[PDB]
């Protein structure tokens, strides 16, 4: 029956961190009593914790931006290539947001060129699609929230090649049409365009605030 | 084989940046054309 | 930045024990979290035992468990492993490495300084 | 005004996982933006990183188990020292409300 106790703390450790919050310590030992043949467990903790702060800001990493607007389909020193047979290029470009503090720089390419055909302000024979899927209630939370689908003139797409091999080293590009055409279809209800509906989404939930919800 | 290609007024040389060095400003828009034109020449060739 | 140099290997019958040490670097010695790893013939290197930078907090791998005990001497710039039941699955080369740690009682399994080893060999 | 400081936020959950601790500024604790803080242990848990949408919850459960009913989820904008997409502040939501059906009968 010999009751332990706490003997002297240490050298206090550096604060690790170079920027923000870190945390440090000091080591004790139940060294000078220490319990034997029974007794307590020198009553507490052997270890004391304490925030250090550097009052540095730290590192961020550039993060991506969404990528812009596509180009125009048409040719570098020419005319244009609308309503055609003709396989052209167009790019679009990201822009790397965010980045301070000798953080690292955004990984990938910044530009994006793809292979295209040009239907701008091309007259094109269309069709009606079906009914789309009914659309969101909207507004949510608001007064009498409503869905909406739509049948819209869809247009007929020429029947082009959509790969075209080129030579030099052989690269063989997956082809996509680009522009907004005009499609041309017989009206349906007084509209040439896109006729939809709407009707009220029944049995509304009201909306409660998550944090309001909690507490 | 020994074929040597000299430098001379007819000559042009421009440094293509690494790919930190484009995320600068200043040659934001410079990498994009260098890079364009690559694929511009070998799909397209010259229209003359 | 830190140095580390193993200590206590050797050769060992089927069933015996070994204590293991590691020295490190003096002045920066409370600053990492340590452990234990090992690497056999013919496999990858395992996570054998870890310690936080206080000596308070462990963790052990589950091959070892109940066997092995890390332990954290800071009054001598030192950490132990006490390898108890030792069978021939056992021998490897046992490093021993440093890691930084904000929290002190935070135990790591990824580490970025790396001893040199121990050699410990089980005969059955 | 001090809060507590997190070392980690979960984003899966929401929660503020490891606490450094407590008795500093918001601004020391974000100065890692990979910390988060929060107000004692009340909730809220918001990330130090630039403010950005979280990820669209779950749907609820339909408000009517017959016929056509109407069914919402939620997106908190998380962080801080700015705004969301839409003139946000952090802490406010946007919901989405679609028409569900348990039962078309
Ligand atoms: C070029 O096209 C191929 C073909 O795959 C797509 O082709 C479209 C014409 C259309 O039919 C689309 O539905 C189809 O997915 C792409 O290759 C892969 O194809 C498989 C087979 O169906 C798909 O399951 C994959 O999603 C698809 N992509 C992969 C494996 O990444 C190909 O990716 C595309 N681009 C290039 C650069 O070759
Ligand atoms: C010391 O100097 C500062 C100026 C920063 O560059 C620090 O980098 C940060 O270090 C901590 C760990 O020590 C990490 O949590 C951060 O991600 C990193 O940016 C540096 O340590
Ligand atoms: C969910 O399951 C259904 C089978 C009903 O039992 C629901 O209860 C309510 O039943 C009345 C008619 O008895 C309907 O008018 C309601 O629309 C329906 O909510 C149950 O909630
Ligand atoms: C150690 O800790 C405190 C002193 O710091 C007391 O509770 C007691 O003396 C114990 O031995
Ligand atoms: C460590 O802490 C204080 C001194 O800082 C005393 O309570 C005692 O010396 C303990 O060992
Ligand atoms: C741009 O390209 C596509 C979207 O068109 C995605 O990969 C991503 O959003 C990128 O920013
Ligand atoms: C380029 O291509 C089409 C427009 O024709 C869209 O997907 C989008 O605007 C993209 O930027
Ligand atoms: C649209 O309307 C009907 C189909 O709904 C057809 O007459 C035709 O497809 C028109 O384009
Ligand atoms: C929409 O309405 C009905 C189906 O609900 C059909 O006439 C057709 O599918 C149209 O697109
Ligand atoms: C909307 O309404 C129902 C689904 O609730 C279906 O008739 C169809 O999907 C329509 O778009
Ligand atoms: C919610 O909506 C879609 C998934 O339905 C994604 O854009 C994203 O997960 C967002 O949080
Ligand atoms: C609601 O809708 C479907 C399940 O019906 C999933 O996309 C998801 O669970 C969402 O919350
Ligand atoms: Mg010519």
């Amino acid at each position: 029956g010999v009751a332990g106790g706490w003997g002297p703390w240490g050298p206090v450790s550096p604060c690790p961190v170079t920027c923000g919050l870190g945390q440090t310590m000091e080591q004790r030992t139940c060294n000078h009593p220490v319990p034997q043949h029974g007794g307590p467990f020198c009553a507490g903790d052997a270890t004391r914790t304490h925030i250090c702060n550097t009052a540095v800001p730290c590192p961020v990493d550039g993060e991506w931006d969404s990528w812009g607007e596509w180009s125009p389909c048409i040719r570098r020193n020419m005319k244009s290539i609308s309503c055609q047979e003709i396989p052209g290029q167009q790019s679009r470009g990201r822009t790397c947001r965010g980045r301070k503090f000798d953080g690292h720089r955004c990984a990938g390419q910044q530009q994006d060129i793809r292979h295209c055909y040009s239907i701008q302000h091309c007259p094109l024979k269309g069709s009606w699609s079906e009914w789309s899927t009914w659309g969101l209630c909207m507004p949510p939370c608001g007064p009498n929230p409503t869905r909406a689908r739509q049948r819209l003139c869809t247009p007929l797409l020429p029947k082009y090649p959509p790969t075209v091999s080129m030579v030099e080293g052989q690269g063989e590009k997956n082809v996509t049409f680009w522009g907004r055409p005009l499609p041309r279809c017989e009206e349906l209800q007084g509209q040439k365009l896109v006729v939809e509906e709407k009707r009220p989404c029944l049995h509304v939930p009201a909306c409660k605030d998550p944090e309001e919800e909690e507490l | 084989p020994n074929l040597s290609y000299i430098i001379g007024k007819d000559t042009w040389v421009e440094h293509w940046p690494e790919e930190d060095e484009c995320q600068d400003e200043e040659n934001q828009k410079q990498c994009q054309d260098l890079g364009a034109f690559t694929e511009s020449m070998v799909v397209f060739g010259c229209p003359n | 930045q830190v140095q580390l140099v193993e200590s206590g290997g050797g050769l060992v019958q089927a069933g015996g024990s070994l204590r293991l040490s590691c020295a490190a670097s003096e002045r920066t010695f409370t600053i990492y979290a340590m452990g234990w790893f090992r690497q056999a013939p013919g496999k990858e290197r395992e996570f054998v035992a870890a310690i936080s930078r206080s000596g308070e907090n462990t963790d052990y791998a589950d091959s070892v468990k109940g066997r092995f005990t890390i332990s954290r001497d800071n009054n001598k710039n030192t950490i132990s492993l006490q390898m108890n039941s030792l069978k021939p699955e056992d021998t490897a080369v046992y490093y021993c490495a440093a890691g930084r740690a904000i929290l002190v009682h935070t135990t790591k399994k990824e580490y970025d300084h790396w001893g040199q080893g121990t050699q410990v060999t089980v005969s059955s | 005004d001090p809060v507590l400081c997190f070392t980690q936020y979960e984003e899966s959950s929401g929660k503020c996982k490891g606490l450094l601790g407590g008795g500093v500024s918001v601004e020391d604790c974000c100065l890692n933006t990979a910390f988060a803080y929060q107000k004692r242990s009340g909730g809220l848990c918001q990330p130090c990183r630039s403010p950005r949408w979280s990820l669209w919850s779950t749907w609820a459960p339909c408000s009517v188990t017959c016929s056509e009913g109407s069914q919402l989820r939620y997106r908190r904008c998380v962080g801080w020292n700015g705004q969301c997409s839409g003139k946000v502040a952090p802490g406010t939501l946007e919901w989405q409300l679609q028409a569900c059906e348990d039962q078309q009968c």
